[PDB]
């Protein structure tokens, strides 16, 4: 059944649109497929006909005429789309299946890519019916894919990423979607999200670096816009939090957490793992404390960095030997005056006051080398002459 | 496991691509700022590349836009074809800069080089050398991801040591052509501490 | 004979889709591309061919200049076409691959092929034209399609603007079943 007698079908359907149907006919009978693929974009973009199955039977009818044609990422985008506004999940996905199954049989190079990007809709679908051995495998699959091509789009990082944090999100390894996410807001344009995404995604990052073991550079974390995003909403108490996970300053965290007692009883997540981001918040003021000490002093006794802690000789020890066996930091301690000389000194995250210092300090060894040179100068006229 | 694409561990480069290079730039650029381009050619072991030979391929910028820059691949292929003739062992290995600093178009040209050669390697050479040091700083494309979203993947330069070594026969006529000036009699503190102190210059 | 250094401009917008010219619109266009290349290495080897690709994501210069024939087929046949034609980019750019030059005693030569409707102002096209004419390169515009009123106006204007000693030319090509390249042989782009 002819494609223009659709469109003149949906163009009486929806008068609003009657203009924009003109214009695609007209790109249909002129043979125009990219800039319609682009028109088609905006179409889909608009949100007015999210709800319906017009789209459906719109592809049905109309891009299976231009699956030879038109770019297939282009069409993947738009095969993802309409699967989105399929009511039985299934159906979704043997529409999927079906598609990928097409652009196989088109045998071209790029298949790869696009392919790709539906296999890994196939396994977020499959992931909301719960069957996470089938996602798994998938995912393993299209680590395999990536690996063999390159020059990727960066849209199929993007939503690959996407997937696999979802995926370990269902299986709460909050430290893999902490670094997946992180991932997926190294590709994922900001601006193109919306404020409501961007605040859950930040809630959610945020609630699994703090829950992502191993994960203590909450820098990176402050620094990324999206947190920014969450400046005026009624979760900035959690980063608040997080600036005192950076700072290391165990009592701003303790009247943060008093404050905020409801909150976090609001969440069952943090309840129960008191004890961990305890220990973290703990370790996190250990390694600022030696982070303020010079390399000259990396010897501190266990009493003050008790005090720091408010934490007893044994658990002070406890945790010392923690965050040296998990190459957080390097280092020995000494029992017998109870200090702690570590190997342990990082570099990153300073500002105008430390440029400043090492202005001093600059000069200072500036002089030195000169006072060097001096020396030299002024030995060898009686040495170099004979 | 996505990088199969050999690193490139060193790179050395030996006098005759150098003198090469600046006979280039001073017939193409004696009286004039504008830089001379080339082509590279070798061969690739172990991560190390053997800048063997090198010819001149003309090149213009315009002093006005900078993003602009006359080069083209008909002799380029021409001569990738008469010197693999001439000696087969040898294939393209880079392009050569002959300038103090990058510019943004190197990357673009590194771009339209990497077709010719998977892992092109970008050597910048100060023909008129200032710092007392190796005059060759060598470079390749890494395209680096970002941790900010809102930039697509961009290809940042990285850079590689550089190193200088002749073959006995280049050696031999390095030094038939030093011998007005070089010196072999220096007892060895005499170049080490004169060594340490340059080094204590440049910290 | 003068050595002549030509970037073809190419353009990859949906407008070369259309069946009405010939075949196929983007077939003929890549006939015609391939013997402009076919007699421009004809009247001399050392004669210089480039393809640039206006519209898409953006203008993409896929072989800057060469006579090597085998490149610029096996890139005519890996083409996607698509996008909006950049007009203005697609000319800066093409200034920017026809500055792609080993001998520099070669002249600077554009050819434009124009298949969809033009959007750009007036005097964009007209600054454009002037950067050329400054730059000394020579501009050849192939109007061909179904000419949509103003598209002619504003080439003939941007053509004006690069005229200089009568070496820019515009060809306006009528649709029809006669064939791309048989039209571009008898216009003046291949007398030179």
């Amino acid at each position: 059944m002819s494609a223009l007698q659709y469109l003149d079908t949906l163009r009486s359907a929806h008068p609003e649109l009657g203009e924009w149907y003109n214009t695609l006919a007209d790109l249909y009978q002129k043979k125009l497929w990219h800039q319609l693929t682009l028109e088609l974009e905006k179409f889909v973009a608009l949100a007015v006909f999210q709800a319906g199955d017009a789209l459906i039977q719109l592809y049905h009818n109309f891009i299976t005429d231009f699956e030879t044609k038109i770019n297939l990422l282009k069409l993947a985008h738009f095969a993802v789309i309409v699967s989105r506004q399929y009511a039985e999940k299934e159906a979704a996905i043997g529409y999927l299946e079906g598609v990928t199954e097409k652009l196989h049989a088109t045998k071209e190079n790029r298949i790869e890519e696009p392919v790709l990007y539906i296999k890994m809709q196939i396994a977020l679908f499959k992931l909301e019916q719960g069957e996470q051995k089938e996602c798994k495998k998938l995912l393993d699959n299209g680590k395999t894919t990536l690996d063999s091509m390159t020059d990727i789009d960066p849209s199929v990082y993007a939503t690959f990423y996407w997937v696999s944090s979802q995926y370990h999100k269902a299986r709460q390894e909050f430290a893999e979607f902490y670094k997946n996410a992180l991932l997926y807001l190294a590709y994922t344009s900001v601006e193109s999200l919306s404020e409501s995404f961007k605040l859950d995604l930040a809630f959610d990052l945020s609630l699994s670096a703090l829950l992502g073991e191993n994960i203590y550079n909450f820098g990176e974390l402050l620094a990324h816009p999206i947190l920014k995003s969450l400046l005026g909403t009624k979760v900035e108490w959690l980063y608040y939090i997080l600036q005192a996970f950076n700072t290391g300053d165990l009592i701003r965290y303790q009247e943060l957490c008093n404050v905020h007692k409801d909150a976090l009883n609001a969440q069952p997540a943090l309840v129960a793992n008191e004890r961990k981001l305890l220990e973290k918040i703990n370790i996190l003021c250990l390694m600022e404390i030696i982070f303020n000490r010079p390399a000259e002093d990396r010897t501190i006794p266990l009493k003050v960095i008790a005090e720091r802690t408010r934490l007893s000789i044994e658990d002070v020890e406890y945790l010392l030997m923690k965050s040296l066996s998990v190459h957080l930091i390097e280092g020995i301690i000494d029992q017998m005056e109870g200090t702690v000389h570590v190997s342990w000194v990082q570099p990153r995250v300073l500002g105008i006051p430390q440029i400043t210092s090492l202005r001093d300090r600059l000069d200072s060894w500036l002089g030195k080398v000169n006072t060097a040179l001096l020396s030299v100068e002024a030995e060898t006229p009686d040495l170099v002459a004979s | 496991q996505i990088f199969s694409s050999k690193s490139i561990e060193k790179v050395v480069v030996h006098p005759l691509v150098l003198l090469s290079i600046v006979d280039h730039y001073n017939r193409v650029a004696r009286d004039t700022k504008k830089r001379v381009i080339g082509v590279l050619l070798g061969s690739t072991f172990k991560g190390t590349v053997d800048v063997t030979n090198s010819y001149a391929v003309p090149f213009e910028e315009d002093d006005k836009d900078s993003s602009i820059w006359f080069l083209d691949h008909n002799y380029h292929e021409s001569m990738f074809s008469m010197f693999r003739r001439i000696n087969a062992k040898e294939h393209v290995v880079g392009w050569y800069s002959t300038g103090p600093k990058l510019r943004e178009n190197d990357l673009d040209v590194h771009r339209l080089f990497s077709d010719y050669v998977p892992n092109p390697v970008l050597v910048i050479i100060d023909v008129q050398p200032e710092e007392l040091g190796i005059p060759t700083k060598a470079y390749y494309a890494v395209e680096e991801v970002k941790e900010n979203a809102t930039q697509k993947s961009q290809k940042v330069f990285v850079h590689v040591p550089s190193e200088i070594a002749a073959h006995e026969v280049e050696e031999i006529g390095v030094e038939h052509l030093l011998r007005d000036v070089k010196d072999t009699t220096i007892s060895t503190l005499a170049t080490e501490v004169t060594g340490k102190l340059g080094a204590l210059k440049g910290l | 004979m003068v050595l002549e250094a030509t970037m073809i401009c190419i353009d990859n917008s949906e407008w070369m889709r259309n069946g009405d010219y010939s075949p196929n619109r983007f077939q003929a266009l890549s006939d015609a591309v391939n013997l402009i290349c076919g007699a421009k290495t004809q009247s001399n080897p050392e004669n210089t061919v480039g393809i640039l690709t206006m519209a898409g994501k953006g203008v993409r210069v896929l072989v800057t200049p060469t006579s090597d024939l085998g490149k610029i087929l096996a890139c005519m046949h890996g083409l996607d076409i698509g996008g909006e034609m950049n007009l203005a980019a697609g000319i800066q750019v093409a200034q920017l691959a026809l500055k792609h030059r080993q001998n520099k005693k070669q002249q600077q030569r554009i050819i434009v092929f124009a298949g969809s409707p033009v959007n750009y102002d007036k005097k964009v096209l007209e600054m454009i034209g002037r950067k050329l004419k400054k730059n000394s390169v020579a501009l050849d515009v192939v109007d061909f399609g179904e000419d949509e009123e103003g598209k002619s106006e504003k080439l003939e204007a941007l053509v004006a603007a690069v005229n200089n000693n009568e070496t820019s030319h515009i060809v306006h090509v009528p649709p029809g079943g006669i064939a791309l390249s048989d039209v571009l042989i008898s216009t003046p782009i291949f007398t030179g």
